[PDB]
RNA sequence: GCUCGCUUCG
């Protein structure tokens, strides 16, 4: 779940080369960094 | 290879690019040109203050589309850094605090 | 009521002072003893 | 974060009750939002010890009156705690300094309590 | 009052960057900038200006040391 | 080859022998109480000088009546070099 | 990283470290080589001088004089290699001032 | 109550450069030291005055301004036979809670020293009969931090007669 | 003069910068790292920052350059404040 | 360079000091001399000369 | 992802 909005859109998209699994809804970065 | 040549002495930084150059005779010798590619790439962190807050709203306004534009966006208070391509930018625009 | 501790200090590094560590020392600062050979374990998770 | 010394020198009631008081009008003419948001531990503690020293009798007191009790009792040979507790407590009845100050065998002499009371009463 | 009274480029380029660093971080601005967003070119202003509030402590290296202001050194 | 190991040794390891029990009489038991009194009045010889006490809180008419006293060896200073004079 | 296939960023030679060193600017030196690169945040105890976790000292089994300490992760790579090599690095910290 | 000499190391943003350096200089150290016990010192209460205070340096890192402050500061620690007067916020089997007026409930009296009609029965008995005054006899402090309070101190209440309230 | 600084002419190699330097850090970085290193350790050599190499290495900002000195803040102050009076003492 | 394929690189300093000790020190305009005989580096060229 | 070799580039 998103720890801001407590949405569960959680997505692995990485933004040039940098894995990153980010809400969906409202953009927090959950986990960033490989 | 070694930790003092290859890791102390001399080591990898990030915020930087490599290309090709070519010859420009129309700009300034303290001048450099930057494509448009990598200016969207390396990015600067300003501070929010009372002078660049009207600048750095329009910034954000753009987005990471847009040429003049940001990427991240880090809070004063909480060091959660917020992306710009995703949610309102208009309202994380009109929320800039000092700092 | 509440005890005053500082948080954080602008602590600055003088000098590196070299040496070396007797056995004891060795034993006060690790935290555990390595005395298995083996790196993981016989099942199919192979946990360390 | 270190001290220099924990014991410098002992105060009474009165500095710190003007102290209380001076830093709490600085305050109250110079209140700060985000200051105050920052520790609001301040405020609790100095309206807490200006309360308590207001319910003491410390009130009505001046550095003139200090300084004329002061030497007043540089005559009686008393130590500086003896006067200390003194000036704190404001001592009415004499049965304060019969028991409850101590030091009091040999030191009371059963004459000198009159002119100690005459003293912190004046 | 016995080293050169010239600013070295060294204390300009050190000024420079905390005085924009600090203006960056909210600092008050003495020269009434008109329109100017980079913290740099208002530490630039301010030093022409002369009214950056930053005093060099020049060090000797035996241990002694001298005060002297940005108003008072020689700028080129 | 030898066998592998999951928890590390003992801290201390048993061992079958122990240690011989002291020897018995009364010249041991008289130098063990002799020991003893030497350790008890040797504390309080002027030799054994305590560690300064300082960072006194107030100074109270109790003072004189809790002052510790005790007397001080005098050092021949002939023997001794003149640094070590007070 | 190094490769551009493995998306890395560009080195600062020891050549360019001297340039750097020539012109003087300690600031840029600093910020490139140390805050942009391998920045990172150590726990060093002020009593034994090793390095600490979590505002924590193993070796003292106290934390009254674990102090933080920015330095280079390869730095702290160095010194731990060193301590595995029997050659300790006891680190006397001070104020800045 | 006595003053405490101390040397401290205040950070003060840029953003407060208008005001007076020693006004916020004051105001940061009330900040730092409210509410607080400095080991083997006591709990400060506020700040009195500063004494000395040196130049300010700029450091090439935060940017803020760093000054050495030297300051006294008044702190509550009696001399082992301090008399105050406290009011009784509660009480245990064990011993009375007296605490100072608004001041720290912290003050635990034993009760193993009155005349022998000693006890607390849990209904918030003071004493059988035959503004509290409390004798300090003992200060105490410990640590917090031990892991990847620190003041109660000893009250005696002796045979004071006490012809007002028994 | 850096080379005849200490009575005797010495060399850039290993051998003269070692003469010269004192430094443990660089001795190590610039060659025979193994070999400085535990000499240093055997004789418990104390090393400075006061050199510009292990300024880089340790992450502060070097003793040259804009470094050698430091900066000050014209802040509105007054030194030596007035102090408040003590009544008792 | 020669622009015959060179590739060169480009940094961006992430702190303000460091771009303003950049600028003032490692300026195009107060480097036009090399240290060594403080000879002018920066001139014309090829085609400029001509 | 680590290593090594070849290859190019200026
Ligand atoms: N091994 C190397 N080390 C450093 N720089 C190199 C190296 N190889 C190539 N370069 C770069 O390429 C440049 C060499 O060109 P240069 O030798 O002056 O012309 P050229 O290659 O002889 O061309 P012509 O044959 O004269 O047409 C200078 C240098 O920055
Ligand atoms: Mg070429
Ligand atoms: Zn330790």
């Amino acid at each position: 779940r998103c720890p801001d909005c407590g949405s569960t859109e959680l997505v692995e998209d990485s933004h040039y080369s940098q894995s990153q699994l980010v809400c969906s809804d409202c953009g927090c970065v959950v986990t960033e960094g490989v | 290879q070694g930790r003092f040549r290859g890791n102390l002495s001399g080591k990898r930084v990030d915020f930087s690019g490599r290309t090709v150059i070519s010859p420009d005779p129309n700009l300034r010798i303290d001048e450099v040109a930057v494509p448009v590619h990598v200016a969207k790439i390396l990015t600067f962190p300003e501070k929010v203050n009372k002078a660049n807050i009207n600048f750095l709203r329009k910034l954000v306004q753009n987005g990471p589309e847009v040429h003049p534009g940001a990427n991240f966006i880090q809070q004063r208070h909480t060091q959660m850094k917020r992306f710009l391509k995703y949610g309102n930018r208009e309202k994380m625009a009109q929320e800039l605090k000092y700092g | 009521k509440e005890q005053f501790r500082e948080t954080d200090v602008a602590k600055k590094i003088s000098h590196i002072c070299f040496g070396m560590k007797s056995p004891e020392e060795m034993r006060q600062q690790a935290h555990i003893q390595v005395v298995s050979k083996n790196l993981y374990s016989q099942d199919n998770q192979h946990a360390p | 974060m270190e001290v220099k010394d924990a014991n410098s020198a002992l105060l009474s009631n009165y500095e710190v009750f003007q102290l209380l008081t001076d830093l709490k009008e600085q305050r109250k003419e110079s209140g700060k939002n985000k200051h105050s948001s920052g520790q609001q531990n301040l405020n609790t503690i100095t309206y807490e010890t200006l309360k308590y020293i207001s319910k003491t009798p410390c009130r009505h007191q001046s550095p003139e009156i200090v300084r004329e009790f002061l030497t007043a009792l540089k005559s009686h040979k008393l130590t500086k705690a003896e006067k200390l507790q003194l000036l704190n407590h404001r001592p009415v009845t004499a049965v304060e300094i019969q028991l409850m100050v101590e030091e009091s065998e040999e030191r009371l002499t059963e004459e000198q309590i009159e002119a100690l009371l005459h003293t912190v009463t004046s | 009052r016995i080293t050169t009274p010239y600013m070295t480029k060294y204390e300009r380029a050190r000024v420079l960057g905390t005085r924009a660093l600090q203006i960056a971080m909210c600092a008050p601005v003495m020269v009434e900038l008109e329109g100017e967003t980079d913290p740099l070119l208002i530490a630039m202003k301010e030093l022409k200006a002369r009214k950056i509030p930053i005093i060099i402590r020049r060090y000797l290296p035996d241990g002694s040391y001298e005060d002297w202001g940005v108003d008072e050194l020689i700028i080129t | 080859l030898p066998d592998v190991v999951l928890k590390p040794p003992p801290l201390f390891p048993d061992t079958d022998y122990k240690p011989v029990p002291l020897k018995t009489g009364e010249g041991e038991e008289y130098m063990l109480a002799l020991k003893q009194e030497l350790r008890e009045t040797m504390k309080r010889m002027p030799y054994f000088i305590e560690t300064p006490e300082e960072r006194q809180d107030i100074e109270r008419y109790s003072k004189r009546y809790m002052k510790v006293y005790k007397e001080e060896w005098i050092p021949d200073w002939r023997r001794l070099p003149r640094e070590m004079m007070p | 990283t190094e490769g551009r296939s493995r998306d890395g960023g560009l080195r600062l030679g020891e050549m360019e470290r001297d340039c750097l060193i020539g012109y003087g600017a300690s600031m840029l030196l600093l910020e490139r080589l140390m805050i942009s690169s391998d920045a990172f945040e150590v726990d060093v105890c002020g009593q034994c001088g090793l390095l600490g976790y979590s505002g924590w000292c193993h070796y003292c089994k106290s934390s009254c004089h674990v102090s933080s300490l920015r330095i280079p992760y390869a730095c702290k790579l160095l010194f731990q290699e060193l301590q595995s090599m029997n050659i300790i690095p006891r680190l006397k910290l001070s104020k800045y001032n | 109550f006595v003053l405490v000499e101390m040397v401290d190391t205040v950070r003060i943003p840029p953003w407060q450069f208008e005001r007076k350096l020693n006004d916020s200089i004051a105001e940061e150290l009330n900040k730092k030291l409210a509410n607080k016990v400095v080991y083997n010192v006591g709990l400060c209460i506020c700040l009195f005055d500063i004494t000395k205070l040196e130049d300010a340096y700029v450091f090439p890192g935060d940017g803020a301004s760093h000054t050495k402050v030297h300051f006294r500061c008044v702190v509550f620690h009696p001399f082992l036979d301090e008399i105050l007067i406290g009011k009784i916020k509660g009480c245990s089997p064990e011993g009375v809670h007296v605490s100072l007026g608004f001041f720290d409930d912290i003050l635990i009296p034993p009760e193993s020293l009155q005349q022998p009609a000693k006890f607390d029965e849990a209904e918030q008995v003071w004493v059988w009969e035959y503004g509290e005054e409390i004798r300090f006899r003992v200060v105490d402090e410990s640590f917090v931090d031990t892991s990847p309070y620190t003041l109660v101190g000893s009250i005696s209440e002796p045979g004071l007669g006490l012809l007002s309230w028994w | 003069d850096l080379m005849t600084y200490k009575g005797e002419v010495l060399g850039i190699t290993r051998f003269g910068l070692a003469k010269m330097k004192e430094s443990v850090l660089m001795l190590a970085s610039f060659e025979k790292t193994a070999d400085h290193l535990f000499d240093a350790a055997y004789f418990g050599q104390k090393d400075s920052v006061c050199g510009v190499s292990e300024c880089i290495i340790m992450g502060i900002p070097m003793n040259i350059g804009t470094g050698l000195f430091k900066l000050l803040h014209k802040a509105d102050r007054d030194p030596n404040p007035p102090k408040r009076p003590l009544i008792f003492d | 360079a020669d622009f015959d394929g060179d590739e060169m690189n480009l940094h961006l300093p992430q702190t303000e000091e460091a771009k303003a000790e950049a600028l003032v020190l490692m300026g195009t305009k107060a480097n036009l001399v090399t240290p060594r005989n403080g000879e002018p580096l920066i001139a014309a060229i090829q085609d400029f000369l001509t």
